[PDB]
């Protein structure tokens, strides 16, 4: 029984040495926020990574808070199995090229993908940060007679810019109307089934550099604040 | 030209196969077992609770000694436990935290893991000097790793989310053979007791029987309506079971080439994540999305017990080679040993 | 394409010509195997706690 | 095995009408969402319409709303598409797709290049 | 001995014993329910159970003797025990109030610094706060009573007042009363109020933003919770302290019966604390119900 006691003591010593390192790593794990970056091939998903093989990973920190963003690459277009791995991320960054309003119907495909993500049973607590790229390209397309929005959306004709909207100076009413029409398109999916457990944060990104990280930071802060308020019976 | 004629030929071939299987369907498994006395009520309790994982647990694998076991978690650790006294023998930090599967070598000298990195990693547990290190990385898949099982210390079979299964030689890190024929993503694997064949289920509601040497598909089994999530051989190697998202478990026979029995209930509408057999093959155990695990009578299709102790989705399941314990992982980061 | 259709037809033809042993024989075999190894299953029959390695803490 | 076989279609003058049909077997029809997908020549797969498990919820793309109509008959396991008015840019192959899983509000991969629960398709063309 | 009837004193006995039973049982249930489930071992639940322990000690050690004294006006207990009882009561009451203040600070860090909350509020700081709450009031009370610092400077009034009431009478001078008011009541309550006002403002702003965002295209909760939390504390503690801070400045013109009412109003806070901080939140109710069903 002497050898048994010796081996049991060695086992316990190894166990406590492992538990010490586990305790050390728990602090690092609980002080980090994980993001999922999602999009299409040409919709963007590149300059956002520029701002800073089966999966990519980017590390950035603002105000001494650490963020880990996970870019999915070399995966098939069938997403319904590996999307379940991201149920506990702080937010999902959905990247959309809003200029492609003329398969070639990219906006409707993005809308269907957004609806599937929003209504998935394992992503019912995950917030989405919505980015709409190529507003300059959208404005150039709208100004010219290259194409139209009414062909794919026979409701933009009966749509007018809301009063509370804040167009940037020197912007035509038509392009602003199109931008807010697309934003409200996404918002009508988002507001139908939220129930307060997750929200959507749409933004208009054109060429901004390093402002996008600040927007993500503020949106994550708001997301966690709302979770804390809701868990304290204050919201 | 030749198009729209090969489709017709496939149609006649499928009709012929269905007619042959219908002709060979003499009776049902229920009728012969209808005189068997019911098993009764299987009451099982938790004996151990293994704690120390941060994120959710996707996979676990028992050891051949029925005492050690390995588990994987999304926090980026591979922990080796002692099921007796709940001691942690090892804890391997992974280069990629999106792991989805793990395997324990039958010899006991290696473990494997993989996931969304499209890489299978092999870890040496018996290094002469230092600690546990990674020995070999198997590259060549174009989708995520779903499962992996050792054949010996130098051969491992993997399935991937690129619709293919592969066999590798660990010494050189090259694919001996590549198994193709699935149209959806392959989700689960199971090796036969003879280590000569293996079955797989994919995201096309079909299961296939493979030959490791010839590298060919021998039989294809259908009957499920949605994606197949788990697969496991019967102890004698003549049958297997599957669990899919249509809230159903089915038992298929290799020799009869058709389904034998269906394990389902009206109240159950969630998918099935894991499935395993008992040592004698009399009890079938399945893990569901409703946070519970059901104990089925494999010969009479009626539920016999429930293992309800988890607060989140049950992701993995396992029975010892000895057969005296069941381990269950979950999305709540807890491993429970039931007896 | 033509090649994939040819491969599918060849695989279907290869699966067409095999042997089968009828369902009743298979059911009898599974019944017999379950009956033979009844005493070796500790989950089906609760083993006495004296030799249970997980009973003691 | 799950089978989706499309019928109907053919050549029709502009401004004409058609009624596509899709017979389903191998699964419980009522528990699944259904869709209509099409592929124009030189283009990828695009979603056209969908209908819920009972038929209460219906959606269309902007190019076909007001003209096309989708209906389902759970008793006979058939999916319909009444194509009231046609335009020269409606020439494509039409597939009936199925939701991956039952009792779900989301449809993920029904429009991907390969997808196990789609049909063979019927060519529909309008020229003159 | 007091000019009281038998039926009224029996009913009053029943009232106090019911209060004691409720105070004991609520905190006992809170402690057992929180400690049983290893899932509910967050650092805030440790503050909650420490507060429940303080309230349990109030229920057991101090309250029955206060019942006897306030019923009979005589205190057939002795002289040194009417030096330990007074110190223990002040100890435990101050500890409970400090625990309330620390819970408020925890809520403030959870709400106003949500991205660094888990790193900032861990087991170490919670343990430090629990140690402070249990230690500082002990030293203060036992070194202020047994050193006879409260009545120092005015002895004849102290003696005539402890002769008017039978054995025990919590007595303070002007400076002693002011210092006790500042240490045990004013500062923690001010902290809780200044935290909860800002929390209310933030919650109302977020609710307004969410409602407008939802209703642009197409039931307040902070008010009820914060009102309950602050109002129970105020209506259970403000009378006693506000009367005691001014009693030395009015030549001790308070009737003994008013003192009894103030004391038992102060005691009722320990009865009401577990309901406010444990039973209010649904997760505790679910855990308690599951535990109860597990034993049946
Ligand atoms: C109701 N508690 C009083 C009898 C004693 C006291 C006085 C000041 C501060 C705390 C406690």
């Amino acid at each position: 029984t002497e050898d048994q006691r010796n081996e049991e003591k060695a086992q316990r010593e190894a166990n406590k040495k492992i538990e010490k390192q586990l305790q050390k790593d728990k602090q690092v794990y609980r002080a980090t926020h994980r993001l999922l970056l999602l999009g299409a091939g040409e919709s963007g998903k590149n300059t956002i990574v520029k701002q800073m093989s089966g999966i990519f990973e980017t590390k950035f920190q603002v105000d001494k808070v650490n963020f880990h963003m996970f870019d999915v690459g070399a995966q098939r277009d069938e997403r319904r199995k590996w999307i379940q791995c991201f149920n506990d991320v702080t937010a999902i960054i959905f990247v959309v090229a809003s200029s492609s309003y003329n398969q070639t119907n990219r906006l409707q495909a993005a809308l269907k993908l957004f609806d599937s993500i929003w209504n998935n049973k394992w992503l019912r607590d995950t917030s989405v940060i919505l980015f709409l790229n190529k507003q300059d390209l959208l404005a150039e397309k709208v100004l010219a007679g290259k194409s139209k929005i009414e062909d794919y959306f026979p409701e933009f004709a009966r749509y007018t810019t809301p009063e509370d909207a804040t167009p940037e100076p020197g912007e035509d009413p038509r392009v602003t109307r199109a931008k807010y029409f697309i934003r409200d398109e996404f918002l009508r999916i988002s507001t139908a089934s939220g129930d307060g457990r997750h929200y959507c944060y749409p933004h208009f990104t054109c060429a901004v550099d390093t402002e996008n990280i600040r927007r993500v930071f503020n949106d994550c802060r708001d997301i966690i604040q709302r979770m804390h308020l809701r868990q304290y019976e204050l919201l | 030209s030749e198009l729209d004629q090969l489709r017709q030929e496939a149609e006649q071939l499928k009709n012929q196969i269905r007619d042959a299987r219908k002709a060979c369907a003499d009776a049902t498994l229920s009728q012969i077992t209808n005189n068997i006395d019911p098993v009764g009520r299987i009451q099982m309790r938790t004996r151990r609770t293994l704690r120390g994982h941060l994120a959710k647990i996707y996979a676990m694998h028992w050891g051949t000694d029925s005492r050690l076991l390995v588990s994987a978690s999304q926090d980026g650790k591979l922990i080796i436990w002692d099921s007796y006294t709940t001691n942690k023998v090892h804890a391997i930090p992974l280069r990629s935290s999106w792991v989805m599967t793990c395997a324990y070598a039958p010899s006991g000298n290696y473990v494997a893991c993989g996931g969304l990195d499209n890489i299978c990693s092999i870890y040496n547990l018996k290094t002469r000097e230092g600690n546990v290190r990674v020995s070999r990385e198997l590259a060549g898949h174009t989708g995520y790793l779903s499962c992996c099982r050792f054949l010996d210390d130098n051969q491992i079979v993997t399935s991937s989310g690129d619709t293919t299964c592969a066999l590798w030689d660990i010494e050189t890190g090259q694919q001996t053979t590549t198994f193709t024929g699935h149209t959806g993503d392959v989700m689960s694997l199971s090796l036969a007791p003879d280590t000569r064949l293996f079955v797989s289920g994919a995201c096309d509601a079909s299961a296939k029987l493979w030959d490791v040497r010839e590298g060919m598909c021998r039989q294809t089994f259908t009957g499920h309506e949605s994606d197949i999530n788990a697969i496991c051989f019967f102890p004698n190697g003549n049958a297997f079971a599957t669990g899919s998202d249509d809230a159903t478990c089915r038992l298929f026979d290799l020799r009869a080439d058709q389904e034998l029995m269906t394990y389902s209930h009206d109240n159950i509408i969630c998918g099935i994540t894991s499935v395993s057999f008992s040592k004698s093959g009399r009890l079938l155990l399945a893990g569901y999305d409703d946070f519970n695990c059901n104990v089925w009578d494999a010969l009479k299709a009626d539920r016999a017990g429930v293992l309800a102790g988890h607060d989140n989705r049950v992701s993995c399941l396992g029975v010892t080679d000895d057969g005296m314990a069941v381990a269950t992982g979950s999305w709540d980061s807890f491993l429970k040993i039931w007896n | 394409s033509i090649a994939q259709a040819r491969k599918l037809v060849e695989q279907l033809k290869m699966e067409a010509n095999i042997d089968r042993i009828k369902v009743s024989k298979a059911a009898a075999d599974l019944m017999a195997y379950c009956e033979a190894h009844a005493k070796e299953d500790p989950l089906l029959t609760p083993v006495p706690a004296s030799e249970n390695p997980f009973r003691e803490k | 095995q799950v089978q989706l076989q499309e019928s109907g279609g053919g050549l029709v003058q502009p401004g004409g009408s058609l009624r596509l049909s899709c017979a389903a077997s191998g699964f419980t029809f009522s528990n699944y969402k259904m869709n209509w997908v099409r592929q124009a020549p030189g283009k990828g797969l695009e979603w056209v319409s969908d209908i819920s498990q009972s038929g209460a919820s219906i959606s269309y793309t902007g190019s076909v709303k007001g003209r096309f109509t989708i209906s389902r008959d759970n008793a006979k396991n058939t999916l319909y598409l009444q194509m009231n008015s046609l335009k020269p840019e409606d020439t494509a192959v039409y597939y009936c797709a199925r939701c991956p899983a039952p009792f779900t509000r989301d449809c993920f991969d029904v429009t991907s290049t390969t997808y196990a629960y789609r049909g063979q398709g019927t060519q529909v063309t309008v020229s003159s | 001995k007091n000019n009281w009837s038998n039926d009224v004193r029996a009913s009053l006995y029943s009232l106090m014993v019911l209060i004691i039973l409720t105070t004991l049982v609520g905190n006992l249930i809170v402690i057992v329910s929180i400690s049983h489930f290893k899932q509910l071992h967050t650092p805030t639940n440790w503050l909650i159970v420490s507060m429940a322990t303080v309230d349990f000690l109030l229920g057991c050690l101090v309250m029955p003797y206060s019942m006897v004294r306030s019923a009979e006006h005589c205190w057939y207990f002795g002289e040194v025990f009417c030096k330990i009882h007074t110190s223990t009561d002040i100890m435990l009451s101050s500890a409970s109030i400090w625990h309330l203040s620390f819970i408020s600070i925890d809520r403030y860090y959870a709400v106003c610094d949500p991205l660094r909350y888990k790193a900032k509020m861990n087991i170490l700081v919670i343990c430090v706060m629990i140690f402070i709450s249990w230690s500082v009031p002990a030293v203060f009370a036992f070194g202020m009573i047994f050193l006879e610092l409260n009545f120092k400077g005015a002895e004849e009034i102290y003696y005539k007042h402890v002769h008017c009431r039978g054995g025990c009478s919590v007595f303070f001078s002007k400076i002693s009363g002011v210092l006790t008011f500042m240490t045990s009541f004013y500062i923690p309550g001010s902290i809780m109020l200044c935290v909860y006002y800002r929390i209310y403002l933030i919650a109302k702003e977020q609710a307004r933003l969410i409602s407008d965002a939802n209703q642009k295209l197409q039931e307040r909760k902070a008010v009820k919770t914060l009102g309950i939390v602050m109002g129970v504390f105020l209506i259970c503690w403000c009378p006693f302290f506000i009367c005691t801070v001014m009693d030395p400045f009015l030549h001790y013109i308070i009737p003994p019966t008013l003192n009894d009412v103030l004391i038992w109003f102060g005691y009722l806070n320990s009865t009401f604390n577990p309901m406010v901080y444990a039973f209010f939140y649904p997760w505790f109710r679910k855990a308690l119900k599951m535990m109860l069903f597990g034993k049946i």
